[PDB]
């Protein structure tokens, strides 16, 4: 039993450049279909009655993706994307986020360019993510505890179709949808304009900060 | 009597031989009227890696090189 | 002396029956013949007319079921009659080692497995009937055209499998019979 | 007749004498370093590798080959997937590598 | 430099089924952009300028590891095929030659239609669906490819191709492929084009039985 | 010691031998004489020494700064045919199809041999003015795959062909590939299928 | 089965074909007289003729009574016997409207041309996209001249100079690589008539015409297109049983290039198909991979395949995932550090513990003792363990690669601690020296390389499974 949570904002009030028809079509025709098909897949027990995180990891059997993966991962991605948007999303990071961005991605004047290029040169229909690095790959190792130092960096990664960051190791803190249905009504077939003005003002940095703090806390929990 | 051929390489039929081996799971054919059996000269080699080797149908090679030794 | 190896023979019959014998000679002289009678059951005739055993079971690994016996043309040849002839591989075709003929050599009544009997019959099974030696291994690799390292001088399942294949294929056209007098089948001491 | 350079045969794309504007766009600065001396490293790359040799030589030999390629400071070698080479290092050697999967 | 190949009909020929703006955006902008990128990429290299379009597609796609050329070249080839795989007011039942092959290899036209619709529906993301011949077995088959992969890369002659990218069916059909694929199979396929392609492929694949002498 | 591979294969796999054909297996039959003239040549319109051949009509250029319409016979020689199936036997040429779409596709340049023979097969002095009959192939009529037995003479006291199967049918030469006939009587037992790899000592027939 | 499918099996699979045999009159009589019996009266018709034809004077009577003179009675025994096929008829598909554009593969690699000249030439390639209707084809200008071919003219000038310059070089190379002449090779020597087209003059798409000069049973028909390199239409096997009744020597045919190839690697560089006539309904066996050359200069069998674009040699599947596996931690340089570190202590302890052996210990600038060369190390020495002689390792580590100053100062510092620790008894904490720290540091560096290589596979495997690209390289 998975529900279609509505966007955490009115659709009309988020229309200075993003039309309401995009809200009605991308969510309510794709998201609705994704959730309904997911539920129909797990109407039965399937050992996946009401698990957290929409299964995803169990369906992904180190490849050999089960039929429920392509739906559960996409539903999670759409839910994450909707929460990562605000009615008015300009501004800049602050405090810990700015410090980490400066430590990793040079200056914030360069991280936005890097993310725009990462989300602009993806061929097909996929996703762009800013994610938090991790460790603990799998059995067979060396000094893998790697007595060294704080690595725990931030990295920009692009994935095709429904492939997700946490599948391998990572912790998502920001996402951008680059599927053709997310910008066709407003921008036809020009991704760079969509990405540029989305980064201009469509994204909430407080959600990114909350995800970053949650990732750091979870990492500390793993280390103990 | 038996023949004990004195060459190497394939055979040809070309007429007047039954196209069906008697005593199935065998190699013996029978001749209705009479015929000639030809032995086209060649150099036969045995190798079970031909279907996925590098030496394809009509290729020119020295028979002392690496490509030949991949087969035989 | 006749060198160890495999020799095929046919001495006919008064009825007009061809007897395709597949005799095997070890270094000491252990004969374990194989024969077919108009697509009959291949049997390891031990001696005289007794112990007419049909199965090719392993005393270790012999995959009697399938999937390794189907190595030349067909493993059916009256496949276990009613699909089992008794029962199936497990450890033996009736368990108790070597089916029920584990200890069938000679006894005053009914035979029961014993250490002395087992050691006595080991000569007829493995010791004195599977020590081919260098010459025996070379002759077996030549006649059957197999591929085994030359240091292996013991009877392998593939050896008997190829022997049975050649025996059944001899009737089906292609094949030839060995000569007991040819010097390539003799050795000098 | 010029034989096709072993450099391109395996589809290794090398950019000899890299300009500095190229690097900043590619961000070679934040690349994990690797170093060695007189060595011989056989490797079986499962992933593409972008290399920035900083000082030295490589004399890379593909598996089974009787020839060699050579590299030096200022290269941008792109050792490809499923490659099987026999890197023969001489003297000191430094590098920056940035293993890349499908995309970018 | 492979200048643009015009579609065999005007941009408003398929207006009741494919809007004029859709043709203007698909061909005027997208295909032209792919070809312009391919042209810029071809300007630099001179060992790739001496390659045919098929050779360029088959080489820039390595044995599983595409170069920074496969996407644009394969897209240009696929869009050429797609434009040549239609006709104004076409569709319906096939003609001679192709119908017997389809019936022999599939069973009937409705069977082919159902299999084509099903194989188009089971595609995730952006890709293409194809009805292609198959060498070494000489049998028509419905196949699927993702992104910019073509059935040419494994010695298959494409006969019919259908665009399943979201950039094709969004100006009039929005977010459903049922209407789009049904319209394509009803009033947009060109059985003349498929027949011509099968006739040309007959040169490289022999769909027939040898004339064995009686002797 | 070089040789050409010869893979039996034939979409069949039992033991998969393969042959090597060397210069010791196949030889060349010495030069002979035969006819090699059979053409339907057209009239040239030489332009920049690249040829613009056109037979029936006059020179046919076209607009757009580049074209040369060298058209030949076409559907004008057809009589209520069909354009689909029923045409595979005696198939058409340059099958880009024009029936339905009704739009020709311009092919590429005709870069090829130029040819001449303004006097046909009478370059120096010759004639063929006679009845329609009495015309046949000359001493090249030995076709591919033909098995030639020993002592067979092409001409009167000519070349005395050897045993083998004709491999090459060049204008004045033939490659024979050698063979060895074996006469077989009724009620005989051939040992082996077609194309069976025969070794040095194995039997053929009983 | 019966002799309608069993005969079919021989043709389609084993390549059977009833090629006609030219039997001599002595061999002809044998086949037509062994059917009756061992020694019986010959009353069968067409057998008495064979017996009667053994006399040459009777053959003369037979031919003269039929006519045909001589030199034709000999040539009538080579005729095809069986189902004589009705003759070929070649239709078309409309007008042969053609362009005239330079081949794309211009200039040849190595040749130098002004790029501005080619930038004008290459516009001709970009114009091969527009189509032509029958309308505007009835508007034939028909003036016999005034052709606007300009870019092709520029290419002809460039090509003409190329031929006159490199012709001597090309002929010399063909004499060097290829020993003898075969169809598809360079037309060198006496057979080179000035004016033949070169390989760069050709390109796929062009439609040519030529004469059939060579039929090969296993390779096909070789048509003289008009260049130094002949054409090649791949026809093999028993397809010639019917094709030979349509294609004969000397026939003028129209062909189209399918693909031109490198003459050095591929055996036949030009591949064509018959556009006039059309024998596409008779071809059943086709070459899976174009023939190539296996020369002695090719030392690696894995470079040869990349040249011809052939699948590699398959390897038996190990069965392991190669995704979960122990990460490599060794470093190549450590195996030399062990030799470097041992040599330091082997010389140190022979220099400080026994200073009088070498009078003065000038390790800050110590020079070498023996002459050393880099390319010899055969050190196994037959070391004995009181049982037999088994190899061990005592290798040459000449001081040229040895840095003694770092260890020279360090050992005295360590030696001071041990002599001062005899009194109080504090635990002597000496476990790692300068070299043994580099061993763990370099093993750490190699760990980082193996760390990310296995890390990138996690994203790579997922991407190639979401789309469909192969995981293991083909074969
Ligand atoms: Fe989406």
């Amino acid at each position: 039993k998975f529900d279609l949570n509505p966007p955490p904002y009115p659709i009309d009030a988020l229309e200075p450049h993003m039309s309401k028809q995009t809200f009605e079509y991308h969510w309510g025709k794709h998201h609705r279909a994704y959730v309904d098909n997911l539920n129909k897949q797990i109407v039965g027990t399937e050992l996946d009655g009401l698990p957290l995180e929409e299964v995803v990891r169990i369906t992904y059997n180190k490849g050999d993706m089960l039929p429920a993966f392509n739906n559960a991962a996409q539903a999670w991605n759409h839910e994450f994307f909707w929460e990562s948007m605000k009615p008015g999303g300009g501004g800049k990071p602050s405090g810990e986020l700015l410090a980490q961005i400066e430590k990793d991605f040079g200056s914030f004047e360069a991280f936005t360019t890097e993310f725009k290029t990462a989300a602009a040169t993806q061929f097909g229909s996929g996703w762009a993510w800013l994610v938090y690095k991790a460790n603990k790959l799998d059995v067979g190792n060396a000094v893998n505890p790697k007595p060294s130092e704080d690595d725990k960096k931030l990295v920009v990664v692009k994935s095709p179709n429904a492939v997700n960051p946490l599948v391998w190791d990572y912790y998502p803190i920001l996402t951008v949808d680059v599927w053709e249905h997310a910008y066709y009504l407003d921008f036809q077939n020009r991704r760079p304009d969509y990405l540029s003005i989305f980064m201009e003002n469509l994204v909430s940095w407080d959600a990114v900060n909350a995800r970053y703090e949650a990732a750091k806390a979870f990492a500390t929990e793993r280390e103990e | 009597k038996h023949i004990y051929s004195d060459s190497e390489g394939e055979m040809h039929w070309s007429t007047d031989v039954y196209h069906a081996p008697e005593f199935t799971y065998g190699n013996v054919h029978l001749l209705p009227k009479t015929s000639h059996l030809w032995v086209l000269s060649g150099k036969p080699y045995r190798s079970s890696v031909v279907p996925f080797s590098l030496s394809k149908d009509q290729d020119q090679m020295n028979t002392h090189s690496l490509s030949f030794e991949q087969i035989y | 002396l006749q060198s160890p190896g495999i020799y095929y023979r046919s001495e006919l019959d008064h009825n007009g029956i061809s007897v395709y014998t597949g005799t095997i000679i070890s270094d000491w002289g252990g004969r374990s013949e194989l024969e077919i009678d108009r697509k009959a059951r291949i049997w390891a005739r031990v001696s005289r007319k007794q112990k007419i055993s049909i199965l090719v079971l392993s005393s270790a690994m012999g995959s009697n079921l399938r999937e390794i016996l189907d190595n030349v043309c067909y493993p059916e040849i009256f496949l276990s009659f009613l699909n089992d002839k008794e029962k199936k591989k497990i450890g033996s075709k009736e368990n108790a080692i070597l089916e029920f003929y584990q200890q069938f050599a000679c006894v005053g009544g009914d035979p029961v497995f014993s250490e002395s009997l087992c050691k006595d019959l080991q000569k007829k099974f493995f010791q004195q009937r599977c020590e081919l030696g260098r010459i025996g291994r070379r002759n077996m690799n030549r006649r059957l055209n197999l591929d085994i390292p030359e240091n292996n001088t013991f009877l392998l399942p593939r050896d008997i499998l190829a022997a049975a294949d050649h025996l059944i294929g001899m009737k089906f056209g292609m094949g030839t019979l060995d000569d007991m007098n040819h010097l390539k089948h003799k050795r000098i001491r | 007749r010029i034989e096709k350079p072993l450099e391109e045969l395996y589809k290794i794309r090398v950019e000899r004498k890299v300009s500095p504007e190229r690097l900043n766009e590619l961000g070679v600065s934040r690349w994990t370093t690797w170093k060695t001396g007189k060595c011989r490293l056989p490797w079986d790359w499962h992933v593409d590798q972008l290399v920035y040799i900083e000082e030295g030589e490589v004399r890379v030999v593909p598996e089974g080959s009787k020839h060699y390629m050579s590299f030096k400071a200022g290269d941008l070698v792109r050792y490809p997937k499923w490659f099987e080479a026999d890197l023969w290092f001489n003297a000191f050697y430094q590098e920056r590598y940035s293993f890349r999967a499908y995309g970018d | 430099y492979y200048g643009l190949k015009k579609p065999p009909y005007n941009l408003d020929a398929l207006e009741p089924y494919m809007s004029q703006k859709t043709l203007e955006s698909h061909w005027g902008v997208q295909h032209r952009n792919y070809l312009e990128a391919l042209n810029r990429h071809l300007s630099r290299s001179d060992t790739l300028y001496g390659h045919t379009m098929d050779e360029l597609v088959k080489v820039t796609y390595n044995y599983g590891n595409p170069l920074p050329e496969f996407n644009d070249a394969a897209q240009v080839w696929n869009h050429d095929f797609f434009w040549e795989s239609m006709q104004p007011g076409g569709g319906e039942s096939p003609t001679l030659g192709l119908l017997q092959q389809i019936e022999k290899d599939f069973g009937s036209f409705p069977n082919f239609k159902e299999k084509f619709i099903e194989a188009a529906m089971t595609l995730f993301g952006s890709g293409w669906v194809w009805l292609v011949l198959k060498r070494k077995e000489k049998q028509l088959a419905v196949v699927k490819t993702s992104n910019a992969v073509t059935p040419i890369l494994w010695d298959d002659i494409p006969i019919i191709c259908l665009d399943l990218w979201e950039h094709a069916y969004y100006l009039d059909y929005k977010n459903d492929r049922a209407e789009y694929v049904n319209v394509f199979m009803n009033h947009l396929v060109s059985w003349h084009a498929a027949t011509a392609r099968l006739a040309r492929a007959q040169a490289f694949v022999n769909l027939g039985e040898p004339k064995i002498p009686v002797a | 010691n070089q040789g050409t591979v010869r893979t039996l294969l034939g979409i069949n796999k039992e033991c998969q031998f393969f042959l090597i054909l060397s210069s010791s297996n196949c030889f060349r039959i010495g030069p002979f004489k035969g006819v090699k003239y059979p053409k339907e040549l057209i009239k040239k319109d030489p332009l920049i020494p690249i040829r613009n051949s056109f037979g029936p009509l006059g020179t046919a250029l076209q607009i757009a700064n580049f074209f040369s319409f060298y058209y030949l016979i076409t559907h004008n020689q057809i009589l209520v045919t069909n354009y689909l199936q029923l045409d595979n036997l005696k198939q058409t040429f340059q099958p880009f199809k024009f029936q339905y779409y009704l739009m020709d596709e311009n092919g590429r340049i005709y870069n090829p041999d130029p040819c001449s023979n303004i006097i046909f097969n009478p370059f120096k002095l010759n004639w063929y003015f006679l009845h329609y009959h009495f015309c046949e192939e000359t001493s090249t009529k030995i076709d591919l795959g033909q098995f030639v037995c020993e002592n067979v003479c092409i001409t009167k006291k000519g070349t005395h062909l050897k045993s083998g199967q004709v491999l090459i049918v060049q204008f004045d030469s033939v490659v024979i590939r050698s063979a060895k006939p074996y006469l077989a009587t009724p009620g005989a037992t051939l040992h082996g299928h077609y194309g069976e790899i025969i070794y040095e000592g194995d039997t053929l027939v009983t | 089965e019966t002799e309608e499918e069993a005969r079919k099996r021989n043709w389609v699979e084993r390549g059977w074909a009833p090629w006609e045999e030219i039997l001599s009159p002595e061999a002809d009589f044998a086949r037509k007289s062994l059917n009756e019996g061992e020694e019986v009266a010959l009353k069968n018709p067409d057998t008495i003729e064979a017996f009667k034809m053994l006399k040459p004077s009777y053959r003369k009577k037979k031919m003269e009574e039929m006519g045909l003179t001589e030199d034709e009675y000999y040539a009538r025994q080579f005729d095809i016997k069986g189902e004589i096929l009705d003759p070929l008829e070649t239709y078309w598909d409309g007008p042969l409207v053609v362009r005239h554009v330079a081949p794309r593969d211009w200039p040849p690699p190595g040749w130098e041309v002004d790029r501005k000249e080619l930038e004008f030439i290459r516009e001709g390639h970009k114009m091969m996209a527009e189509r032509v209707d029958m309308k505007e084809l009835d508007n034939v200008i028909r003036e016999k001249e005034g052709m606007c071919m300009d870019r092709y003219k520029v290419f002809l000038k460039q090509y003409q100079e190329w031929v006159e310059f490199n012709k001597d070089k090309l002929e010399e190379e063909s004499y060097e690589h290829d020993q003898d002449y075969h169809p598809g090779r360079r037309k060198r020597g006496k057979d080179y008539e000035e004016g033949m087209y070169e390989l760069p003059f050709y390109y796929p798409g062009q439609i040519c015409l030529g004469k059939v000069t060579t039929l090969h049973l296993y390779q096909g028909a070789f048509v003289d297109v008009g260049g130094v390199y002949e054409g090649w239409v791949p026809i093999k096997g028993n397809d010639w049983y019917w094709i030979r009744q349509h294609i004969k020597v000397g026939m003028h045919v129209m062909v189209e290039i399918l693909a031109k190839r490198d003459p050095y690697r591929f055996r036949f560089p030009l591949e064509l198909r018959f556009v006039d006539p059309n024998i596409d309904h008779l071809l059943f066996q086709r070459f899976e991979y174009p023939p190539i050359f296996h020369r002695d200069e090719d030392t690696n069998l894995d470079e040869l395949r990349r040249d011809c674009r052939r699948p590699p040699f398959p390897r038996k599947d190990p069965g392991v995932k190669v995704e979960e596996e122990p990460l490599l931690s060794d470093h190549p340089y450590v195996d030399k550090l062990w030799q470097i570190n041992v040599a330091e202590q082997m010389i140190l302890d022979d220099m400080e513990a026994n200073p009088d052996k070498y009078k003065g210990k000038k390790l800050s600038e110590l020079t070498d003792e023996e002459e050393f060369d880099e390319e010899h190390s055969v050190e196994y020495t037959k070391v004995q363990y009181k049982k037999s002689l088994l190899p061990k390792t005592i290798l040459k580590t000449s001081v040229k690669e040895l840095d003694l100053e770092s260890a020279f100062a360090e050992r005295q510092l360590h030696n001071r601690l041990q002599k001062e620790a005899e009194e109080r008894g504090e635990d002597y904490k000496v476990d790692k020296l300068r070299r043994n720290i580099e061993m763990d540091e370099y093993d750490f560096i190699h760990w980082r390389r193996s760390f990310e290589e296995r890390e990138a596979l996690l994203r790579d495997i997922s991407c190639r499974q979401a789309l469909g690209l192969p995981l293991q390289e083909p074969g």
